[PDB]
């Protein structure tokens, strides 16, 4: 973990520049998204587990059931949009300049 | 001093409850009186002055202004009858509230204690008179006049509310009374040379200093007369009552941190006091004859010889009812000629014999004829000024030169030569217009009989 | 051993004093 | 009613304005007293409680 | 970071070559960040025209932080006077002319001046006088 | 800041200790301010409504009139604690710890000598 | 919407923030932040008109990342000090994180551009809870977490809130991106004395709230979203030309009104602090604040600008009336400063 | 008298998407009175 | 008088007795709180 | 060009109500309200005004100076004291820094 | 916290469990318990600022 | 006589108001009521008070 918490942070901090540089089609930011989440869950699973801290196990899992309808949310929108603009390509979110 | 205010505020609810027809009479009939309880204040008899409660005082300064203050309310509200009179009845009542509130207002701040309250009363009355000016203003540039008169004032005011609150954390209140008996001695160094500036700027912007009083010229064109006499007589002269009680404090700086403002005034009072000179509106001639008057003013509450500050108590009072008194008689020409080119209108004692009277005792007390309060003002600083340095007399000496000048221009190019051929014809006078105008000289001549009750605080 | 508790404030209230000493408020 | 109310009253009006000023200084010293030192009922931070500390008889021996 | 720091250290108007070099670092490194700004939005059209506006804002930045470090350093040497606040606006003075310059407006350098002197004229004035920026919550 | 305090009640409005002080006089001009600001309130409301401004709602007036009222005297009894809170934990604190709010001397002016700047 | 969704969407966006507030463990802190971003989102796209969908899409995408960021800090406390909770130890880095996340959340400084684009492309009602009942949540995690926040940083995104909110202001003509803007420099005011005294920050807010809810529901009683649309105020409603003059200047700091109050104390505990520094930056470009607001009541009110004939049919017709809180939030707003002493 | 009340021309300029307009945010044009989009 | 009957035409009487009897409800809770407020103040401290 | 109205004349009050004061254009609001402002204006504010203010007494001590002069003139000169002695505060009440 | 609806109902939805010496399932203890004890014992009543 | 002249009463009644919560801040400042040291004499046979 000393070492082993720092790849899962960095991982959090290449997801992290991933969601901010947007790049063309929105999903892949949602899909960054929860990259993070991923990273998020296994570091909070991981030092819950080394800390024998089971009071805590609870914490890993509402994570992820509340990241998880996060991204419901978010797909919904996606969907919403390519269904005003027939594609999830950011650029076309532009009118509120 | 609750009679010279609680009174004042009933006035609004007197505005607003009164028949449309009889609004006016009520209003004007019961703030006369509302003066006659603010000439109590003058019982004196006394060196200790008055501290009539926790937050409210009267002390020589304050007492002259006060009774000004309450006095041109009636005033006021007599020169905007006609204009104003054309409205639909609740936008009177709005004017006339405008008015109200404003000496409420001028009147609390010239007596108050804590100078924060004067602070907060001091740049709450912008808000009324920036409603006067820019909403019944008659010209397209009123939008810009009122920017100018918000913002000049507002950017001197927030550095003042810093250096305020940091005196209260230096000395501990910002009570006048004790500020004065407390050992508060600046200690010349670079900040402190900022702190003096933090104080006085705010007071010298409304004060038209000659580098910040485009302001002024600007706001009095486009006025409504009510307006432009509130601005003149009493707004103004808000800057000068600042600046005497705040310079109790940051006492040593002054004495080193003056020479700035004083030679920016004084070579100020000669370009100001020239271009009086050619200039074709009257209504600024009046306004520029307003920042030089002034600008002797600023020039005596810093070079602070007992006979400066009350040559200014005596000058600002005297000056506010002159100023007003022109500024009146400006609006009555321009009624009826409908312009303010002080070209048109030539020859007007042919026509109006009265009213050239009234603007040649207003003109003489505009340069300073002797048996006047105005020359007395103007005798003093002058001496004053003369022991700061013998050179003074120059520039106070091209100034006395072409105050003359302009001041006689004014009554020779609009109220003698030829009369105008066929201007619209102009209409005899009302006798409101004489009144009003009477109403300002009255004052004058019997002030200028005991000249001590507007004398200052330093005699 | 353990840190010694902050020491505690006794009395009872009085009305303020001079009141809320706010900018000029009498109150 | 004469020049004795107004001196009275005046200096009445001072040691309100006084005794008020002298406190509003202390104020800020005792506010900068217990900030730092946190010594006073004022900036008393927050710690976890120990009541929820579990001083049971665990399962391990060394708890 | 102890390097720009160094700065204060040494008395003013002494070791200017050490002033300039780090006023111009600092210029510099506002210019990047300011470049940075105006690429990310406000974007450009090619890469190369980018890479340009950062050089042009990283010089121009540069550049003002040299002639402020320069004039500054050098009017108290001459001056023989090292706390003087007046030689900092000197430098701010120039600092804002070579900003005025870099634009191709004589009316930025008015501004400029004024503004950019003044400023750096305060900050001598802060140092003198141990004015405190973004102070810790002492009450 | 005043949070913290030994036994703060964790929600309450008004701790009885707030007992021990002098109620809220029911005229203390702040009460009778929020009487007037109310009237107004209700005369505003009139007004945007677009009714006879005074002569209307003259029930409404009066529910406003005596609800800001009404919620006054119980404001200003609780801030009027907490005012008195900070002087009760002030002045303390001035004592416990005695030494760093020390009693000072002031020479009379007899004695100190501050310059004198002459104005000439 | 079928009132029984509006039923639990208006109850999370509810049980969002006060999740927040009430709770110490700092996971469920994060949730009630996770619950307020799910229950905005649908209201946000009820016309469903193109603009809405870009802007939840946005407000999604940054209000994610940033809870997202507050969950990491968090999870890295967890390691550092067991408690679920940050302490005196948290390491430095820890809060700052915090408070970059906080601060997009709630729209500060240099992460101040979603803000201004929600609030355009939203109705005038959902901009109402978008900018205050929202900013509510967040800033009871940082008040609460004050004592330990970095007084530098707080104070660079206040500055350059107040910067940003009053120069994007001032061009900007739109109504709801006029308040966006206004927004975000009342909010930088309010982080700039978190770390000196929370309790002004909770000033610096209501007063904020009781401003802001009444020039909202001004704006709708018309629903215009441009100064020309509430410009022909005097002429659809004549009545709420004056108190719309005076909220919208106690937006701004003037005197006499009570919105000088959070400035005026706020300035003052600095002062106390000695950042006299930062406090004067701030409360001079404040007052670029009150020329844009001035603007506005140039065009509502001291000037009368051209109406359309087809106006005088809204009159005949009885105008729907404004619900009574704007009276209530409107006086309590323009004028209670003769009662400050005691809120502060 | 008539205090100059604002002509149309003064109105004009409080239209457009932005009110002092840049070199090419002028280029813009006001966002829909409906607040929905041809597109 | 209005072709459409104004919804004003005669008055919510429900409207007028809580807002009419609220009030009388505030003040006889108000003046209670302050009488016996002064009581307990007057006791609890000497008098 | 938009809609707006022609220029609304001024019309000449003096040619009705020949009588015209300058207040109100009906003639008796008129005639009520210069009656009550030359009234409340000259007759009791210039008038009473003046009265009492000239009957202010001693304004600012300074009648009662010319006394008190004329008294310690009287007690100075008569017991040889100097007028106006040279130090006011005494030297002896002063503790100059040593 | 900035509302404390839970001390007053009295309620402890989430207070039980924050630190790692709380109430383990199966009384299984934590690690570290051994110390997070002894440092919330000592900083009880004495406030941060000197809790540190 | 309210037909009217409930109007013109308004603010002779301002002034009354006004004078009463003036005579009411002398009560209030009247610590000093004759200790001041120029003024401080001995109450005169009937007079309970130097100033009112
Ligand atoms: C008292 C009264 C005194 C009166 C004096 C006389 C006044 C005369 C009347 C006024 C007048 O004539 O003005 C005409 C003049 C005509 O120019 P303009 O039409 O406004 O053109 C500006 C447009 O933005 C031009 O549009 P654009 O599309 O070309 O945009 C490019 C942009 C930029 O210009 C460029 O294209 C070249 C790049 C220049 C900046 C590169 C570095 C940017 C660094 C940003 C750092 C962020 C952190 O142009 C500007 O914004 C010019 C202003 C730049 C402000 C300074 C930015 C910082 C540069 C220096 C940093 C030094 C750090 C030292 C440590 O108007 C002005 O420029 C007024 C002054 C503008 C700001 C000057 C600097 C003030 C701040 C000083 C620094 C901070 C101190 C605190
Ligand atoms: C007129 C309505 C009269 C209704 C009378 C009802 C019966 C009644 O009240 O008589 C018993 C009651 C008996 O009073 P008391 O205990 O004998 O008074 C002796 C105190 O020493 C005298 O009171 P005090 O002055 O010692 O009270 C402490 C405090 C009390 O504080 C207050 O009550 C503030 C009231 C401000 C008005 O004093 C202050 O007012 C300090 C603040 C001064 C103004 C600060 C703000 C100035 C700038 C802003 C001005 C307003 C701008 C509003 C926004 C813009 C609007 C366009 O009379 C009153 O208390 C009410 C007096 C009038 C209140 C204000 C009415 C307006
Ligand atoms: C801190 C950095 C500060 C940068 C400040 C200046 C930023 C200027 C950005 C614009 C520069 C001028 C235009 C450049 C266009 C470009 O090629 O790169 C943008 C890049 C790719 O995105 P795309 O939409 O495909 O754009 C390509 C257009 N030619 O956009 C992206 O990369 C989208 C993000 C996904 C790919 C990168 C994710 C991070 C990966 C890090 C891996 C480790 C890197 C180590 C080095
Ligand atoms: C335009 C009209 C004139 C404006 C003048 C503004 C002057 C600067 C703002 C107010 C300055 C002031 O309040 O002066 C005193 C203040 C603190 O001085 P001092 O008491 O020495 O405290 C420092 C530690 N001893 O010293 C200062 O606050 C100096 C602050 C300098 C920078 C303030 C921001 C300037 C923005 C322009
Ligand atoms: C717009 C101006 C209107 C007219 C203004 C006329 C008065 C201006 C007076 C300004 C100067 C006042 C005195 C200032 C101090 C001058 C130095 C001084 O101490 O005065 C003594 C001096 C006699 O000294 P003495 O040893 O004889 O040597 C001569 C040179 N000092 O005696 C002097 O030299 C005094 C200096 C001149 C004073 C008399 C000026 C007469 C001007 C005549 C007309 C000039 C053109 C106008
Ligand atoms: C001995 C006298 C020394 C005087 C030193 C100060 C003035 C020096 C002027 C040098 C020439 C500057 C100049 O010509 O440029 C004016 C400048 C830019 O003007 P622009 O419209 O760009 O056209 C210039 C085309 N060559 O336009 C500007 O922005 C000018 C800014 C500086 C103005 C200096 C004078 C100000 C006077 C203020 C008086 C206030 C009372
Ligand atoms: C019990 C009454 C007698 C005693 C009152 C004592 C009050 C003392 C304090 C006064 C404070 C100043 C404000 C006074 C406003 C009085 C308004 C009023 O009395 O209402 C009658 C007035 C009639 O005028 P109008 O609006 O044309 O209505 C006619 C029918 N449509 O309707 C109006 O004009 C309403 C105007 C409201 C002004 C509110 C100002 C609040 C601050 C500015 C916003
Ligand atoms: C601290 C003092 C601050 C300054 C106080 C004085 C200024 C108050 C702020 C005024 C701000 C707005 C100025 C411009 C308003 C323009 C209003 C207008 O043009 O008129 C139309 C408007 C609506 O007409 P409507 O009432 O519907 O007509 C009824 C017909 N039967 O007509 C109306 O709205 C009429 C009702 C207006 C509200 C009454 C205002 C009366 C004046 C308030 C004075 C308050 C004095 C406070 C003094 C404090 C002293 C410490």
């Amino acid at each position: 973990m000393p070492s082993t918490f720092f790849n899962l942070t960095m991982a959090f901090s290449l997801s992290l520049l991933g969601t901010l540089m947007f790049r063309s089609h929105l999903m892949s930011t949602l899909l960054c998204l929860e990259g993070m989440v991923l990273s998020l869950f296994i570091m909070t699973s991981v030092t819950s587990l080394n800390s024998n801290s089971m009071s805590s196990m609870p914490i890993p899992i509402t994570i992820l059931v509340f990241a998880a309808c996060e991204a419901a949310v978010g797909l919904a929108l996606l969907v919403k949009v390519s269904n005003t603009y027939g594609t999830d390509y950011v650029q076309n979110l532009n009118l509120l300049q | 001093m609750l009679k010279i205010i609680l009174p004042s505020l009933m006035l609004l609810p007197l505005t607003w409850l009164s028949s449309p027809k009889k609004t006016w009479t009520n209003v004007t009939s019961y703030s006369f009186l509302i003066s006659l309880t603010s000439l109590t204040l003058l019982w004196q008899t006394d060196e200790n002055y008055k501290n009539f409660s926790n937050m409210f005082s009267s002390d020589p300064l304050s007492t002259p202004l006060i009774i000004l203050t309450a006095w041109l309310l009636p005033l006021m509200l007599m020169a905007s009858q006609n204009h104003l009179k054309k409205d639909n009845n609740v936008l009177q009542k709005l004017y006339i509230s405008m008015l109200i509130s404003l000496q409420i207002l001028l009147i609390m701040t010239f007596s108050a204690t804590e100078l924060i309250m004067f602070y907060i009363l001091f740049e709450a009355t912008l808000i009324p008179t920036l409603i006067i000016i820019t909403r019944w203003g008659n010209q397209t540039e009123r939008l810009n006049a009122g920017i100018y008169f918000l913002f000049y004032t507002l950017i001197g005011s927030i550095p003042l509310l810093i250096a305020l609150i940091l005196i209260q954390n230096h000395v501990g209140t910002l009570n006048l009374m004790i500020l004065s008996f407390t050992t508060h001695t600046l200690d010349a160094s670079w900040s402190n040379n900022l702190l003096w500036l933090a104080c006085m700027m705010a007071f010298l912007i409304k004060m038209p200093l000659y580098g910040v009083h485009l302001w002024l010229p600007k706001a009095h064109v486009e006025a409504p007369i009510a307006g432009s006499m509130i601005l003149a007589a009493i707004l103004l002269k808000l800057g000068s009552y600042g600046m005497i009680r705040i310079s109790i404090i940051l006492d040593p700086l002054t004495k080193y941190m003056a020479y700035p403002f004083i030679l920016l005034s004084l070579w100020g009072m000669i370009m100001t006091s020239s271009i009086c000179l050619r200039q074709t509106d009257l209504k600024s001639l009046i306004a520029y004859s307003s920042v030089s008057h002034m600008a002797l003013v600023i020039a005596s509450i810093m070079i602070q010889t007992p006979w400066s500050f009350m040559g200014a108590t005596m000058l600002m009072i005297a000056h506010g009812l002159t100023s007003s008194l022109l500024f009146c008689l400006a609006n009555s020409n321009y009624e009826r000629i409908h312009s303010r080119t002080m070209i048109m209108a030539r020859g007007l004692q042919m026509v109006f014999p009265l009213m050239a009277t009234w603007w040649l005792m207003a003109s003489l007390a505009n340069l300073a004829l002797p048996p006047s309060i105005n020359l007395m003002g103007e005798l003093f600083i002058t001496m004053s000024l003369f022991s700061w340095s013998n050179f003074t007399i120059i520039l106070m000496g091209i100034n006395i030169i072409i105050t003359g000048m302009y001041s006689m221009y004014m009554i020779i190019t609009t109220q003698r030569g030829k009369l105008t051929n066929h201007m619209i014809n102009l209409q005899p006078s009302h006798t409101r217009e004489l009144t009003l105008m009477a109403l300002h000289m009255i004052p004058l001549i019997l002030l200028t009989t005991s000249p001590k009750l507007i004398t200052g605080l330093t005699m | 051993a353990r840190p010694e508790p902050n020491p505690v404030i006794e009395g009872d209230l009085k009305p303020a004093k001079h009141g809320t000493r706010f900018f000029f408020w009498t109150v | 009613d004469g020049p004795e109310k107004n001196y009275e009253k005046t200096l009445a009006i001072l040691q309100i304005e006084s005794e008020k000023a002298e406190l509003r200084l202390k104020e800020q010293e005792v506010r900068r007293l217990m900030r730092a030192r946190g010594d006073g009922p004022w900036y008393q931070f927050p710690t976890p409680e120990k009541e929820f500390i579990d001083h049971s008889p665990k399962a391990t021996p060394d708890n | 970071k102890r390097f720009f720091e160094s700065y204060h250290e040494v008395p003013d108007g002494t070791q200017c070559h050490r002033k300039t070099y780090i006023t111009t670092a600092l210029g510099g490194i506002c210019g990047i960040i300011g470049s940075a700004y105006s690429v990310s939005l406000n974007p450009a059209d090619s890469t190369l025209e980018a890479v340009a506006r950062v050089g042009r804002y990283t010089f121009t930045a540069a550049a003002i932080g040299a002639m402020f470090g320069l004039t500054t350093c050098v009017s108290a040497q001459v001056r023989e006077k090292p706390d003087d606040p007046l030689n900092y606006f000197i430098g701010g003075c120039a600092g804002g002319l070579t900003l005025g310059a870099r634009t191709h407006s004589y009316g930025t350098a008015a501004m400029g001046c004024v503004y950019m002197g003044t400023a750096a004229a305060l900050f001598k004035i802060g140092k003198l006088e141990g004015w405190e920026l973004f102070p810790t919550p002492k009450v | 800041m005043m949070n913290g305090r030994p036994g703060h009640e964790p929600l309450k409005f008004l701790p009885d200790e707030a007992r021990s002080l002098p109620p809220p006089k029911l005229n203390d001009p702040r009460l009778v301010y929020m009487g007037l600001l109310g009237y107004c309130t209700g005369l505003m409301d009139n007004m945007l409504r677009m009714r006879p401004v005074m002569r209307a709602g003259l029930h409404r007036q009066l529910l406003f009139v005596t609800s800001f009222v009404f919620a006054g005297y119980f404001y200003l009894k609780r801030q009027n604690y907490l005012y008195a809170v900070k002087d009760h934990d002030m002045f303390g604190y001035i004592k416990l710890h005695p030494e760093d709010f020390p009693e000072k001397e002031k020479k009379t002016y007899a004695e100190i000598l501050e310059p004198f700047h002459p104005v000439r | 919407m079928n009132p029984i969704t509006l039923a639990i969407i208006y109850f999370t966006i509810f049980l969002g923030p006060v999740i927040t507030m009430s709770s110490t463990n700092l996971m469920l802190m994060w949730v009630g932040l996770e619950f307020s971003l799910l229950a905005i989102i649908p209201m946000l796209i009820n016309k469903k008109n193109p603009r809405s969908t870009e802007a939840a899409t946005k407000y999604f995408v940054t209000q994610a990342t940033a809870s997202m960021i507050i969950l990491l800090a968090i999870v890295l406390n967890y390691k550092q000090l067991g408690t679920w909770m940050f302490q005196q130890q948290t390491n430095g880095l820890i809060l700052n994180m915090t408070l970059m996340a906080l601060s997009m959340k709630l729209g500060l400084a240099p992460f101040h551009f979603w803000l201004p684009e929600v609030t355009q492309g939203i109705p005038l009602h959902m901009g109402l809870i978008l900018l205050t009942w929202q900013k509510i949540a967040p800033l009871s995690i940082l008040i609460q977490i004050y004592p330990l926040l970095n007084s530098t940083i707080i104070l660079m995104l206040a500055i350059t809130s107040i910067f940003m909110g009053a120069w994007g202001g001032l061009n900007q003509t739109q109504m709801r991106k006029i308040m966006a803007y206004s927004s975000i420099a009342h909010m930088g005011w309010m982080l700039a004395i978190l770390p000196y005294n929370p309790s002004l920050t909770l000033l610096n807010l209501m007063i904020y709230i009781i401003l802001t809810a009444p020039m909202f529901m001004a704006l709708m009683l018309n629903n215009s979203m441009t100064i020309n649309s509430i410009s022909l105020l005097w002429n659809k409603t004549p009545a709420m030309l004056t108190m719309i003059s005076l909220m919208l200047l106690s937006l701004g700091g003037l005197p006499p009104l009570t919105g000088f109050l959070p400035k005026w104390i706020i300035i003052t505990e600095l002062m106390k602090n000695n950042c006299l520094i930062m406090a004067t930056l701030m409360a001079m470009m404040a007052l670029l604040n009150l020329f844009f607001y001035t603007r506005l009541i140039y065009s509502t009110s001291l000037t009368m600008f051209p109406t359309n004939n087809n106006s005088k049919m809204m009159t005949h017709q009885t105008k729907t009336k404004p619900n009574l809180m704007f009276s209530t939030l409107a006086i309590m707003s323009t004028m209670t400063l003769p009662l400050a002493p005691q809120l502060i | 008298a008539r205090q100059w009340q604002p002509d149309i021309e003064w109105a004009e300029q409080f239209s457009g998407a932005v009110m002092y307009p840049s070199k090419e945010t002028a280029h813009w044009k006001p966002p829909p009175w409906n607040d929905v989009d041809i597109l | 008088f209005y072709v459409r009957e104004p919804v004003n035409a005669k008055p919510n009487w429900l409207a007028v007795g809580l807002s009419v009897g609220a009030s009388v409800f505030m003040w006889i809770y108000l003046i209670q709180t302050h009488n016996e407020d002064v009581l307990e103040y007057k006791r609890r401290n000497g008098l | 060009q938009w809609q707006e109205d022609p220029e609304p004349e001024d019309e000449n009050v003096y040619a009705k109500n020949p009588d015209f004061h300058g207040y109100d254009s009906d003639p008796v609001v008129d005639v009520w309200n210069m009656r009550a402002v030359f009234f409340f204006g000259f007759s009791i504010v210039l008038v009473f005004g003046t009265t009492f203010v000239a009957y202010v007494p001693d304004y600012r001590m300074q009648e009662w100076a010319r006394r008190e002069a004329e008294r310690l003139v009287k007690y100075r000169e008569v017991n040889g004291l100097p007028i106006m002695e040279s130090n006011y505060f005494d030297p002896s009440k002063i503790q100059l820094p040593e | 916290p900035f509302l404390d609806i839970q001390k007053k109902l009295g309620i402890s939805l989430d207070r039980h469990f924050m630190f790692l010496s709380a109430e383990q399932p199966y009384k299984n203890a934590a690690r570290c318990h051994a110390f997070e004890k002894e440092w919330i014992e000592c900083a009880h009543g004495i406030g941060g600022t000197r809790a540190k | 006589l309210l037909r009217e002249h409930w109007v013109h009463i308004l603010v002779p009644a301002g002034f009354v108001f006004g004078c009463y919560l003036d005579r009411k801040d002398d009560e209030k400042l009247t610590a000093f009521r004759n200790k001041s040291m120029l003024f401080q004499r001995e109450l005169r046979p009937n007079e309970e008070v130097t100033w009112k």
